[PDB]
């Protein structure tokens, strides 16, 4: 549930932001409600796409869209296999264990008989 | 001639044994390092498994007797009183037997 790898993530000037926050009533505050419902809604199909300005104060750019994803590596454990082995260890005690794939189990029976 | 002349030295043979051990297998801790083994989960499974065909080569034993007719009567006693201990029977005792293990 917690992989969000592919976020979306938008940065946008604090001036907007803070002027929205202040003013309810200003053209600063619609389109900021407009980009809450905007990218909620944003999926992909037949007219996806991006339009943002491209404006430049420093090194970095005002307005950017990026889609994150884990800078380094992912887990290692495995989980799956740690769980296929205690299930093992499980039904071996109950002589059942042939499922995971005279017997064992015909013979386990007769002991309680 | 007809005279021992030596020991089964039961005594050092044990004391030599005891002290070529690691400290948690020697005599009156070995019964609690059992107990507290068991309760994984494979080591249960190998003994329980175990058991399972001891208690089943003992559930049809048979008395084998011999050739004259004195043995045949003796064999018949023989396998009364292996089936009717009061409260016991055989596969009892040989699971019982069987902690040696």
């Amino acid at each position: 549930t917690k992989d969000m790898g592919g976020v979306i993530e938008l940065k946008i000037p604090s001036q907007i932001l803070n002027k929205a926050a202040m003013d309810p009533s200003s053209p600063e505050a619609d389109m900021v409600r407009g980009l809450m419902s905007d990218a909620a809604n944003a999926h992909s199909g037949e007219q996806s796409f991006f339009m943002l300005p491209s404006d430049t104060k420093d090194n970095a750019p005002q307005y950017s869209m990026t889609l994150k994803g884990i800078d380094g590596m992912g887990k290692q454990y495995s989980t799956a296999q740690l769980i296929s082995d205690r299930k093992k260890s499980i039904l071996d005690r109950l002589g059942a264990g042939f499922i995971n794939v005279q017997t064992i189990h015909t013979q386990f029976v007769q002991r309680v008989n | 001639r007809m005279s021992e002349q030596g020991t089964f030295a039961l005594a050092k043979v044990q004391v030599d044994s005891e002290r070529m051990k690691a400290e948690e297998i020697r005599w009156p801790h070995l019964i609690g390092t059992a107990e507290s083994m068991k309760q994984d989960a494979t080591v249960a499974t190998g003994l329980d498994m175990l058991y399972t065909f001891v208690e089943k080569a003992f559930k049809d034993f048979k008395v084998i007797p011999g050739e004259s007719e004195e043995s045949k009567k003796a064999a018949k006693f023989i396998e009364y009183c292996l089936k009717n201990m009061e409260g016991q029977t055989l596969r009892q005792f040989a699971r019982d037997a069987a902690t040696f293990n």
